[PDB]
């Protein structure tokens, strides 16, 4: 039943490397070291024997050589390359057409990934608590401005708010049935994603009839309010998202932080 | 394989029968253990709600899940590496929790369901015919004999009458709450609760999710809610061959005080909960928990304080050891309702032999 | 540190009171057989207040009389009342322009709206007051905040909530919400000024209002020069926060321990059971505090006085409280009830969670369930009651009435059903 993805792409905000046809962003050295290495040493100490990598249409062999030559593996990696992906489709459409080879629990983990964190106790908290969702927030830098935010229950522990101040309009605004269950919320200005997501077997029904995901963050894990009207069919735990607090430094790379990843390896 | 010695607090001066250990956080183990099996070992290690009975109920249904999950390797038989697997299991549940007398009636019930079966039937046919025998002795010596002890008792109570409990026993529960609604009683149900586990709470919980009077107290304060108190059920976990009541903590002073003042105490219990293990004192097994659950100052289990307690190990002598099983006296009880209806303690031995 | 000045803000909260407040004042009536200031000025003695002051304008002559007889204007007390005769039913702003005005405010002072009863000591806050004040030198009041029972849905009148700093707790916004009761509105919306120069942004609504305010000098002049301000907290703080004299901060005060304000009838419910129940710790009847008290605690919460007369064969309930010189008869059930001073009572009477205050003649066979009496009111034989019916002052209610539920009787001699006088509208008769 449990198995992990890796989901691989291209970036596109990074200035300079990646345009080239013959490198690609899973193969990027970052403090002497490939970006991929991490990915594959997190899913060797959290105990993974079936794990699946999903590719774009760009790249289709240069993953897998990246794979076979240098990296420690020792496991049989599953590299596919779907044709439906425009990149204007980034990854639910990965998620909507592979389902049948996922049998029971799936973790989805990008590619992008710095981790300086524990592996087995995320996991375990996923089998214990009885949910559907759980995500993790990071510190931004301490040594010597409008962002994202998040809103976070303390007593159980869950995820409630995470949309952007992109589209957001002059006022901070709330609903009151969200509000009034749940009365107790606290909302995070210096707290990041770091991408890290955990999902059970519960979700392939609805993938299928109903196509609402767009870009794995926005309209991902927003759908879980049972509130005010409650149309949409359930599958039978009431649908709920998780979060846990982290201190150590681990995040995404993307925009011009990844120079600032570089200066973190080397001290 | 697992890991095993090296153990928080000191091995302490006094009391020092049992193990004071184990495996909570995942860290190296073997990769063929099942996870349902992981998981019930995850449970009883931080455990609030289960209490001898459900313990078991649990770990049939776990075993029905793997026998389903079985399927016959081409090379060796049924009666091969199982019960090798099967020991694994228990090794691992020993790790967590010291296991109950209910637990072990029915490993030796598995055990000989398996030199039943002979290798020779089709394993489709064997599993199927199996799990059904597994439902159907789980709804009779449970099930049906939890009903058989709810009108054993029915009779047994008064008219509008106060009761006083302990534990968290799913007999009583189910007792108390078949009074307070399909009898329609005048039934006010004191709870009494320890320090390590707030057992008594949950109980407590659930008869107000029914709509029960009930009052919530302690140990600390008998003397003054006893002085109104008619009848005393208390959580069963093992009656021995002599008719000593093996069971939680705050019992034994509780049925000291009944015996005392007059109305006495009753006990529900299982056919299969008789053990032919004998004792007469605290001392001689006990279950034994790491001093974790007592950091605690107050309230709820988790609350994290920067009180005055911290030290164990640093400490020169500071022994806060605390026990969970414990040992009424012979004599004090009175009824015990099992599913050969009735019977007093000091008889005990008259269901062993019986089977 | 010493020396110790507080305003009292009574004439605030009358005729949310609906059927009472006709004759007698506000804070006149009884929580438990005793007055609502009393307790008010226990934690203002327990506080350490040197000077005490009372705003009084309805009722005033009931008010000044009952100091007159009061424990306070005896040489011995510790603090001296004043009280202040204003204009028949005005705004708080009206009477802190009134205050300034007379001038005799001197450093930090007290104010409290509303009668409130709590355990927590005072003197810590007073501490981390004065250690905020020494943090930076334009700050002004200090609000009271305690923990809610886990969920507030049975919680309407009072839906306020509050965003709070992670770090130095300072109040962002104030907002109150129809929500359960009227669903109508759903959206809150948040000025965006603060947004980085706080960061731990805290948002809830698990939290009971407390009224109950410290306050520097400032406050007088800032009611004068502003006199549009006519509340405390719904305007006032809002418009503290919302950039009016920049760099002026207020405070909000987190407690575990129980501090509630008392301003409706289910409000004022809940706390009577709560110090029925061992939920205010110092705060019980058997301590004795009015002096002529002589409360004795009996083991499962059930509270008699001196001198109480019982008939044999009788059961009692749980958070009960029965006052002195009261004689109760034969078949009678008593559960979690108060009853007051010199209360005779007939007999076969069933009450349960009801509310009777002092001198009152309550008629044979007759049920009474969730429902309040005022003092000197007599019920008569056959009257059965449902939840929330409160009965008015000298409501004198005949032989066979019935009455559905909230069905409020008014205490004066207006617009809503039955009176004072004979038969209350079962037959028509009333001035």
């Amino acid at each position: 039943s449990i198995q992990a993805f890796v989901f691989c792409g291209k970036g596109s905000n990074l200035a300079p490397m990646q345009h080239s046809t013959r490198l690609p962003k899973a193969l990027l050295p970052i403090g002497n070291r490939p970006m991929i290495e991490y990915v594959l040493d997190w899913c060797d100490q959290a105990d993974f024997k079936e794990i699946s990598v999903v590719a774009p249409v760009d790249e289709i062999e240069l993953i897998e050589s990246g794979l076979t030559s240098f990296l420690n593996s020792n496991h049989s990696h599953h590299l596919q390359d779907p044709k439906k992906i425009n990149f204007i489709s980034t990854g639910e459409s990965l998620q909507k057409e592979l389902l049948p080879r996922i049998n029971g629990d799936f973790v989805i983990l990008p590619c992008d990934f710095v981790t300086d964190i524990p592996p087995q106790v995320l996991v375990d908290q996923f089998r214990n608590r009885d949910d559907n969702n759980l995500a993790m927030t990071i510190y931004y830098k301490n040594s010597l401005k409008q962002q994202q935010f998040f809103t976070v229950y303390s007593e159980i522990l869950l995820d409630v708010y995470s949309q952007r101040d992109v589209t957001k309009t002059k006022y901070l605004q709330i609903r009151s049935h969200l509000l009034w269950n749940y009365p107790n919320l606290t909302v995070s200005t210096k707290l990041l994603n770091s991408f890290i997501y955990f999902c059970s077997f519960e979700l392939c029904q609805l993938l299928k009839l109903g196509p609402q995901s767009m870009s794995r963050q926005a309209s991902f894990k927003d759908p879980f309010t049972g509130n005010q009207q409650q149309q949409n069919p359930p599958t039978t735990i009431f649908i709920l998202p998780n979060e846990t607090l982290f201190i150590r430094a681990n995040n995404l790379n993307a925009y011009m932080d990844a120079n600032r990843f570089v200066l973190k390896i080397k001290s | 394989p697992g890991i095993s010695s090296v153990i928080p607090t000191v091995l302490e001066q006094s009391f020092d029968n049992s193990s004071l250990i184990s495996v909570k956080e995942l860290l190296l183990n073997k990769d063929l253990i099942h996870p349902s099996i992981l998981l019930l070992t995850s449970h009883l290690a931080h455990y609030k709600i289960v209490g001898s009975i459900p313990r078991c109920i649990a770990m049939l249904e776990v075993f029905q899940i793997v026998i389903k999950d079985y399927q016959t390797p081409k090379g060796t038989t049924l009666s091969r590496n199982l019960t090798s697997y099967l020991s694994h299991q228990i090794d691992l549940l020993k790790k967590a929790r010291p296991l109950s007398v209910t637990m072990g009636n029915a490993i030796r019930w598995l055990k000989q369901e398996i030199s039943l079966i002979d290798p020779s039937t089709p394993d489709k046919a064997a599993k199927k015919d199996l799990c059904e025998k597994i439902g159907q002795f789980a709804k009779e010596k449970i099930e049906l004999a939890d009903q058989l002890i709810i009108d054993n008792a029915s009779t047994q109570i008064e008219e509008s009458t106060t009761i006083v409990t302990y534990g968290s026993s799913k007999v009583l529960t189910e007792l108390l709450l078949h009074n307070a609604i399909s009898l329609k009683k005048n039934i006010k149900v004191i709870v009494v609760d320890s320090r390590p586990l707030f057992e008594g709470r949950k109980m407590a919980e659930t008869l107000r999710n029914a709509g029960v009077n009930v009052m919530y107290a302690l140990i600390t304060s008998l003397d003054t809610i006893f002085n109104d108190v008619d009848y005393v059920f208390l959580g069963a976990h093992s009656i021995l061959s002599n008719g000593f009541l093996y069971s939680r903590a705050g019992t034994a002073m509780l049925a000291m005080s009944a015996k005392r003042r007059n109305i006495p105490v009753l006990v529900c219990c299982e056919s299969l909960k008789f053990s032919q293990r004998v004792q007469l004192d605290s001392v001689t097994f006990n279950e034994l928990a790491d001093p974790n659950d007592l950091v605690n100052i107050d309230y709820e289990n988790p609350v994290e304080r920067r009180g005055n307690k911290g030290a164990l190990l640093n400490q020169f002598i500071k022994e806060r050891k605390f026990e969970k099983k414990k040992l009424a006296m012979e004599n004090k009880p009175k009824g015990n309702k099992i599913g050969g209806k009735k019977g007093s303690e000091g008889e005990s031995k008259d269901a062993s032999n019986e089977e | 540190e010493d020396r110790l000045q507080a305003v009292v803000l009574t004439d605030s909260y009358e005729t949310r009171f609906m059927p009472l407040t006709a004759v007698k004042p506000r804070c006149l009536l009884p929580l438990a057989n005793v007055p609502l200031i009393e307790y008010t000025l226990e934690f203002l003695a327990k506080a350490g207040v040197h000077e005490v002051f009372l705003i009084c304008s309805s009722h005033a002559n009931q008010i000044n009389d009952y100091i007159e007889n009061s424990k306070w204007n005896l040489p011995w007390s510790p603090f001296k009342i004043t009280t202040i005769m204003s204009p028949e039913a005005r705004c708080t702003g009206d009477v802190m322009r009134d205050l300034d005005n007379r001038g005799i405010i001197t450093g930090d002072f007290i104010l409290v709206s509303g009668d409130v009863l709590t355990n927590i000591d005072f003197s810590k806050m007073l501490e981390f007051h004065k250690k905020m004040h020494l943090q930076d030198k334009d700050h002004i009041s200090t609000m009271c905040l305690s923990k809610a029972s886990t969920y507030p849905k049975t919680r309407t009148i009072e839906p306020a909530a509050f965003v709070l700093d992670k770090s130095t707790s300072r109040c962002i916004y104030y907002q109150d919400l129809p929500l359960p009761s009227s669903r109508e509105k759903t959206s809150i919306q948040i000025d965006p000024e603060l947004l980085d120069n706080v960061d731990e942004f805290v948002i809830r609504n698990d939290l009971i209002d407390c009224r109950i305010d410290i306050c520097t000098s400032h406050v007088p002049l800032i009611f004068q020069e502003n006199f549009d301000y006519q509340s405390l907290r719904t305007d006032f703080v809002k418009g503290v926060i919302s950039s009016d004299i920049l760099g002026k901060h207020i405070y909000a005060y987190l407690t575990d321990e129980y501090a509630v304000r008392v301003e409706s009838w289910q409000t004022y419910d809940t706390i009577s059971q709560d110090f029925l129940g061992r939920w205010c710790y110092p705060l019980v009847l058997d301590s004795n505090i009015q002096d002529d008290q002589t409360y004795s605690y009996e083991s499962r919460h059930i509270y008699k006085e001196k001198d109480v007369v019982l008939a044999q064969s009788c059961k009692i309930g749980k958070c009960t409280a029965i006052g002195s010189g009261t004689k109760i008869g034969e078949g009678t059930k008593i559960e979690n009830s108060v009853i007051g001073r010199n209360c005779q009572i007939g007999e076969n009477i069933r009450i349960k969670n009801s509310f009777i205050w002092d001198d009152c003649i309550i008629g044979n066979n007759s049920i009474i369930d969730h429902s309040l009496i005022a003092s000197n009111a007599t019920l008569g034989s056959n009257v059965r009651l449902n939840d929330g019916c409160i009965i008015g002052f000298n409501v004198k209610i005949d032989d066979n009435m019935d009455l559905d539920r909230n069905t409020k009787i008014s205490a004066s001699p207006q617009d809503l059903d039955d009176q004072t006088l004979a038969v209350s509208i079962v037959g028509d008769k009333g001035v």
